[PDB]
Order: structure tokens, then sequence, then C-alpha cells
RNA sequence: GGAGGUCAACAUCAAGAACUGUGGGCCUUUGCCUAUAGAACUUAUAACGAACAUGGUUCUUGCCUUUUACCAGAAC
RNA sequence: GUAUGUAUUUAUUUU
């Protein structure tokens, strides 16, 4: 890992979530995890299907 | 301008899931499609899941989802 | 004659603008999230009215 | 933080049975209205929303109401509150500014999420609505601010 | 029928079509920048 | 095992209480210094 | 209008503020 | 002026020595033959092509392969570079000149045409600015920006 | 006027009773994206509403009336929305005048607001087609009435008469004995439409007749577009009103035309 | 006005051991010489991360019916 | 031992 290095990438400067988060069609709130743990079950499971 | 984001009660989030799960109708035709788009967009969200494991000490975890 | 010079940078920029746009917009069609780093009120209807 | 009890979490202040049913009621009813009753129409499955945001709205004006207009608790009682997400500091931070003194939500003053401009249909006073239903003649065409079901949700109606 | 070709694909009857939007692999950019002679 | 669809988190889960973690023994006279907050989720949102 | 036109007007609401029906 | 460039039917391509006549190098690295070779100017390039359909970019500074440009549907009988944009023009048995972007190797635009193979294409600075001739017969002469013969 | 203009417009059915969606058992599995049955092949789902509208009982003054909409609720047209006055898309019979404003647009698109397309359908369908008007629906299947016969095949022409005359304006019904069908023709490209979308799939007679009790399990009967007349006579009827048609909208562009000179 | 924000936007971050502005002289704007002011962040067992992945082309191998998928080294 | 292909019109389109 330490003989081929990278120096990554300058301008990544749009992280997903700050591109995405910003169009009105998502919501922001606080929450358990294992909870989301939770629906991120169903959410894959109706996805695939 | 850019006021923030607005944040919102968790029901919203458990109520909507908590409908969208059962889809047979004609209404759900968007967002049907609308799943299949976020299966890009997936494997990111484990990620973003799976590091905030609460770790042994903790009891319960609170965090800041995101939600569609 | 040999098209000169004050002549090639004209032709030379009337395709190099073309060209740039045709380009800014084949990669702004598709799908890489981390493609757009590489890169009009314009109706007057009937006559405006 | 967290709404769960647990161990991390302080122990309660001391006022805060005088005030528990009354919270308690409103928190039946979410787990009330979250209880997934099925319906074949958007319009209603849009309502259905329109309930969680009521009664959170109205947790807010109540805890509100008792802390700031008449003082009917301790400062410590109201903080630890907050800290245990009962209400929002943000829009009760709304509600100490001067004019939004009524508002509905976090949404309905959005400048940046409308398509255009801003700010639903939801803040409009009724007394120019009015005004375009007198010019136009068409009365006023509005109900529900499709986030909430604000109705003159500005602090003069 | 097997008949050796005479022939091969006009560009042209593949350039009427519209696009499709699948991203290959090899077109990911790299070598993003040339270089001049002095 | 598969034929269990996993349950939802409003009901089942939020009434059930925790049921302790690991933490330790620790002290009240080594670690006096650490003993307050070592243990909190994030173990200091605020300290001026 | 006028202060006194408001406060009385809008007591017409059905419920209080503000999801309160007009008409 | 020092050196050749040699296509060959080995598929190799040698690079020979202008005044002296020896060899300085092999650059191999093609599956069919090489019809055609083009040397940049302002670049330290050489667009090499031949008959697998690609138009395979060099670097020499290195005498390494860089980009791959693709997408005719048959193989290629003519390069060009034009000279003063930084494009590469190619052509082949597909009847269609195409204009490859030189840096993001998007065929930017693809010239309509003849009915036969395109034996060669002449890029010029300034107007028509392709000029290219196909076993129909003709010669087109093509104004790019339009987009069409002129 | 005092009947639709008067009151404001009911409920039909509470929407707890609204239908069961998931349409039932043709075959194995239920595929989730699209709405249908999965595998193996049995004789295709129709069947006759549990439904239907009551021309004037049930209409009446609504929401969109208020507030100015133009499409007029289908499941208003059958009777079977669930909104009550709360419905914003029309709830009645297209009155002359509506017409008056929907005519505007309805070149491309029907009373009920969707989008007609160009090319009909193999069947001649449902929804309507832009290049052409027409007015005048195929009726086929009358074995909705179940298989009574009754007595007279004048019995079917009181009866369809009896149904489609309530919706509005009418110019014709042409039962056929030969063929079962009825040739129906209306004013209003309108009119036409809102009867199609509401007739659909229906059984016959009084609130009681003979096996009326039975009527639920029936076919219903196909509501079509219809396409040409081959007589001379129709043919040569229609070349007129077209004629005189054009007679009348030379007046138009004499107008505005001479006007501008 | 102060404190904060698991807030946003816009700049900048791998190089002659390296930045920028300005005064003056010369050539004819670049450029050279001289004087002067200011330099956050990151660098010497060299670097934004005392952390650690994946992909493409090109060669060398290794499994070895062929291709995805691969074995382990290098260059870009 | 098989891939592969073909047809599967029920609900009357005006004389
Ligand atoms: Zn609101
Ligand atoms: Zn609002
Ligand atoms: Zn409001
Ligand atoms: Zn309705």
């Amino acid at each position: 890992n330490e003989l081929h290095p990278t120096l990554p990438t300058n301008h990544n400067k749009t992280k997903l979530l700050k591109s995405l988060k910003n169009t009105k069609y998502f919501q922001q709130t606080t929450i358990d995890w294992v909870e989301a743990g939770l629906q991120l079950c169903r959410q894959g499971h109706n996805m695939l299907n | 301008l850019y006021t923030p984001k607005a944040e919102m009660p968790p029901e919203h989030l458990r109520k909507i899931i908590n409908t969208h799960s059962d889809m047979a109708s004609k209404m759900y035709n968007t967002d049907k499609k609308a799943f299949l788009g976020a299966l890009k967009y997936l494997p990111h969200a484990i990620l973003k899941l799976l590091e905030n494991m609460p770790h042994p000490w903790e009891q319960a975890k609170e965090v800041k989802v995101l939600y569609h | 004659p040999l098209p000169t010079k004050a002549e090639i940078q004209e032709c030379t920029a009337r395709t190099k603008s073309y060209i740039q746009r045709l380009v800014n917009a084949k990669l702004a069609n598709s799908n890489n999230r981390a493609s757009s780093r590489y890169v009009a009120p314009a109706n007057l209807l009937l006559n405006n009215s | 933080m967290p709404r769960i009890k647990t161990r991390r979490s302080k122990p309660a202040p001391d006022g805060f049975e005088k005030i528990k049913p009354t919270l308690t009621d409103f928190e039946i009813q979410l787990r009330d209205a979250q209880k997934d009753k099925s319906s074949k129409l958007a319009a209603k499955s849009n309502e259905q929303l329109w309930e969680i945001m009521q009664l959170h709205h109205q947790r807010s004006r109540y805890i509100y109401t008792l802390y700031y207009k008449r003082k009917a608790i301790s400062k410590d009682l109201y903080d630890w509150l907050i800290k245990e997400k009962y209400a929002d500091k943000l829009l009760i931070a709304k509600w100490r500014k001067t004019g939004y003194e009524k508002l509905c939500c976090l949404r309905c003053i959005q400048k940046n999420e409308t398509n255009n401009g801003s700010t639903c249909i939801c803040r409009v006073p009724r007394a120019q609505l009015e005004e375009e239903a007198r010019k136009k003649g068409t009365q006023v065409s509005f109900h529900q601010c499709v986030h909430c079901g604000c109705r003159g949700c500005a602090s003069t109606d | 029928s097997h008949r050796p070709q005479l022939e091969a694909r006009s560009g042209a009857k593949a350039a009427a079509y519209t696009p499709t939007g699948i991203e290959h692999a090899r077109l990911l950019p790299g070598h993003t920048t040339l270089k001049y002679r002095k | 095992d598969d034929d269990e669809p996993p349950l939802s988190y409003e009901q089942h889960i939020e009434n059930i209480e925790p049921l302790d973690p690991i933490n330790l023994p620790l002290d009240s006279q080594d670690d006096e210094y650490v003993k307050d907050w070592l243990y909190d989720s994030r173990p200091l949102e605020e300290d001026s | 209008f006028t202060k006194s036109e408001l406060k009385r007007r809008r007591k017409t609401r059905k419920g209080d503020g503000p999801w309160g029906s007009w008409s | 002026n020092e050196w050749f460039i040699t296509g060959s039917n080995d598929t190799t391509m040698k690079v020979w020595d202008l005044a002296t006549g020896k060899l300085k190098t092999t650059l191999a690295g093609h599956v069919m033959t090489v019809r055609d070779v083009a040397v940049s100017d302002r670049h330290p390039y050489l667009f090499s092509v031949s008959e697998d359909k690609t138009v395979k970019c060099w670097d020499l500074e290195k005498n390494q392969i860089i980009r791959d440009y693709y997408g005719h549907l048959s193989g290629v009988r003519t390069v060009s570079i034009h000279p003063t944009l930084d494009l590469i023009a190619t052509a082949g048995r597909d009847s269609v000149i195409k204009l490859w972007d030189m840096r993001t190797r998007i065929p930017v635009i693809t010239l309509v045409g003849h009915k036969g193979p395109i034996n060669q294409v002449q890029c010029t600075p300034v107007d028509p600015q392709v000029v290219s001739s196909s076993t129909d017969a003709t010669v087109r002469l093509w104004d790019v920006v339009a987009g069409k013969t002129m | 006027m005092t009947s639709w203009r008067d009151k404001s417009a009911k409920v039909q059915v509470k929407e707890s009773e609204l239908p069961s969606s998931i349409p039932a058992q043709t075959g194995l599995t239920f595929n989730i994206w699209y709405n249908k049955w999965s595998q193996g092949f049995a004789g295709n789902t129709r069947f006759v509403s549990p439904f239907a509208l009551q021309p004037q009982l049930h209409s009446g003054k609504t929401r969109g009336d208020n507030d100015g909409q133009l499409f007029f609720c289908l499941f208003f047209a059958k009777g079977m929305c669930c909104l009550g006055p709360k419905c914003e898309y029309l709830h009645h019979i297209p009155d002359e005048e509506d017409i008056g404003k929907l005519a505007l647009r309805t070149e491309v698109l029907d009373c009920f607001g969707r989008e007609k397309f160009a090319d009909y359908r193999e069947d001649m369908g449902g929804i309507g087609s832009f290049r052409k008007k027409n007015k005048t629906l195929y009726v086929g299947g009358i074995d909705g009435a179940l298989n009574s016969k009754h007595l007279k095949p004048a019995q079917i022409e009181s009866r369809i008469r009896f149904v489609f005359s309530r919706l509005g304006d009418i110019d014709r019904i042409r039962y056929v004995e030969s063929k079962n069908c009825g040739f129906v023709k209306f004013k209003y490209q309108a009119n036409a439409e809102f009867a199609k979308e509401a007739m659909s799939n229906q059984t016959l007679l009084l609130p009681s007749d003979k096996e009326w009790d039975d009527r639920r399990e029936g076919t219903g009967l196909l509501v079509k577009w219809a396409n040409e007349d081959p007589d001379p006579a129709a043919q040569k009827r229609l070349q007129e009103e077209l004629k005189l048609e054009s007679l009348n909208m030379m007046v138009h562009l004499i107008n505005n035309n001479t006007n501008s000179a």
C-alpha cells in the first residue's frame, strides 16, 4: 500500500450527498441506527424485487 | 440566499416507507421507476450505513439519515 | 494564394468554438457523475407577444 | 439526544409529571397515524402525511407556549425536552422571529426548494388571494399547501 | 448460405440512429491532457 | 430463517429497552478524571 | 384593511390556526 | 527529418534513420497490418491506424501506446491530422469520415459521404477542411462546421 | 339549473368500499411491476361493473366548478368517485356550454383530461384519435342483457335508447338485428366520449327484472368507436355535412381575412 | 457585536525547494537586472489521509479447453 | 437426452 501512492483528485469537491441533498426531493431527519438498518432492508428488498 | 435544510419529524419517514411498502396501485408507477433509479446509489448507502455501527460500548445510536 | 495567416485563425476559431460546444454536450449527456468536471430568455414567440 | 430513554440519557427534570399526560396523548396518536392505513388515492396518502405534520406542529406549539408564553416550566425542564427531540429547537426559533409567529413548518419558508420563487402559497395572507378573487373573480382557489395543509399560515390570519 | 460479403455496412445506416446512453469501460477519462512540442 | 420477514421498528423494538453493554468497572480513584465522560456515545459533544 | 377587521375576520376559519379551514 | 516511420504488413512499425539508414527502433503492437501513419507537428504524437478497426494514438516520449480511439464499423484506410486544431481525422471501409476529437476521444463529428471505401483523407487549415476520395470515383470537398459536402 | 347547477354533488362509494386492487387470478403469481398475474392462460378477465352512475341523482356541484377546472371526473362518469364534492375533476353530464369551453382544446384531448392518440387501435379501442372527429359508437356484446332475450329487439332498442338517452343530446340510434350491434350518434365529441367511458361493462332492465339479481356476473357491453358506414345514403349525407360546414367557416376566413384585407 | 453549526457557495493545495504584489534600470508586452512589502494550508525517513481501496491500456509471468472472473510484478 | 420454430378470435362494425 505504500509503494504505489495516489495523491487524490483535487476537485472531488462535490461529494455525492452535497450534490444530491440539495434537491427538492430529499429530507433530513434523525433516527435510531438499527431502525435505519431495517429500512435499508425493506429498501434493498423492494428494489431487487 | 441559501437557507439551510429543513429537518422534519421521524414519523414522516416511517409513514412513507410503511405505505410504499405495499405497492400494487397505479399511483406508484412513478415511485416504482424511482426505485430502480436508486438501485445505482444503494452500495453507497451500505457504506454510509455500515461505518456508523454503534460499537460495543454504546447502547443505542442515533444518526442523521437523509431520505428520499 | 496559400491561405494567409489572418485567415486560418478564423476557420480555426469557428471550428474550435463549435467543437467545444459539441464535446461539452456529449459529456453532459451521460451518467458519469464525475464527467461534469471535465467541461436564455431566448424566446420572442410570435412577435414575443 | 436520543428519544429512547436509555442509560446515557440524563434522567428527567422535575415538573415533568405535571405535563406528562398532555405529551403522551400526542405520542400515542403518532403511533396511531404511522399504522399503515392503505388507500388507493394519492390525495389521501398525502393527507396521511398532513396528520403527522399536524400533530408534530401541535406538540411544539404546546411546549412552546408553556415555556415562552406563560413561562409555566423551568429552563431545565424545557432544555431537557428539547435535548430529547420532543420539539424543534429550529421551528421554535422561527416562532421567536417577528412575523412568523404562527408558522407552519420548515418547508413552507424554503426559498431554494421551490421551482421558481419561494414560500408556498401557504404563507400568503387571505386578505390578498381574496384580492385576486376580487379582480379576476374565480374566488380563491387554494386549500392545502402540498406540504402541510396550511391555510392562512401567516400571522395575521 | 454463406456469402462472402461484397460490401460493408455504410456508416450512414448507423448514423441516422438515436443514441444509447450505455457507458462502456475504456471511455473513462484518462490521459486527460495533451503535451506540446517546443 | 428465510420465512421470517424482518419485524418493523415502530412496534416490536422500540418498547423493549436496551439490556446494557460492556463498559467496564474503571474506578473512582485511578480513573477519576476520565470516568465521567469516557463512555458517552461521542465523548464530548460539548466541553467548552 | 384594518387590524380590527382582520382579528374579527379570522375567527371565521373553522379551527384556530393554521390548518383551520376557510369556508 | 532524422527518421522515417514505416508501416508494414507484418504489423510492426519500425522507425528507420533518415541519414545513416540504420534502424532506430521498433514500435510493434498491432494485431493486423498497419495501413497508415501520421505524425503530429505540434504534439509529440504518432497516430498509426490499422485494419482491426482501431486508431491507436502513440506517445513517442516514452515509445508507448496511449489512447485507442474507437468506433469504426470496420477497417480504417486513412488517418490524417488536422493541422491547426488538435483533431484527428480518420476514415475507411465504412465510407464515413470521422472527426475524432483528440483529447477526450469522442468522435465529435461523423462526416457522411460516398458510396464506397474512402482511400485518402486530407485535412486543410482553412475552409473546406477535409478532402476525401472514394472508390466510387469522386472527390468530395467537405465543410465540417456546417456538417456536410461543400 | 335546479338539477345540476343547484345543489352540491355527492359521494357515490365510500373509499372503504372502493374496489379491490390487484386484479384477481388469471394465473399463478402476482407480478409487482405491472399489475397482472403471471403464468398460465385462461380466458381473459372482463366483468360488469358493480357500479354505474345515476345521471341526475348524484351529479351536482363540486370543487372544480367553484375553482373552474375543465375535464370531467371519469371516476364520476362511472359514478365510482369516492371524493364527493371534494373532487377537482368535474362531476356531471356535459351541458352544451362547458363544451363551449373545452371545445377550444378538444382537438387534442378528451373530456377526461387524457391525450388522444393518433391511430385509434387495432380494435377501435378506448381513447380517441386526434386526426379525426368521430361521434359515433359501435356497441357490441349486447349479451350484457345476460342471455334473456327481451321479447322484441325493439326492447333492446327501447333499452339502449333508455340508457344512453340520458347523457345528453343525441342524433340517432340504429340497432342491427342481422349482426348484434347498436350504432349510435350524438352531437358533441365531448358527449360521445363521456357516454363511452361511462357505459362500458354493464347490465340491463329495471332496478330489478328476471335475472337482475345475478346481473353482476355478466360480461358487460363493449362500447367502442365506429368505422365508416358503407351505404351510399349516410355517406352522401356526410359529405353534405362537411360541405355546409365549410360553407359557414368561409365566413370566418373572410371576416378576419377581409379585415386584414 | 460575541460564541457556535456533523450549514452552503466560491477560491487554493505537489513545485527551479518551488508564492505573490510593488518601486527602479535595460530590451522590446513577454523577458532580464535591481530595490521593497507580504506570505494561511501542506511537505525531508518528503506531504494534503503517521489512514487504504477499485478500474483501464500496455508489457512480463502464474493457474491452463475457451471467455468473463483471475494469480503477482512493472510502466502509464 | 435436447435447443429452435409455428398457430392457438372469446365478446355479431351499418348496404
Ligand atoms: Zn407548513
Ligand atoms: Zn407551506
Ligand atoms: Zn402554512
Ligand atoms: Zn370525482
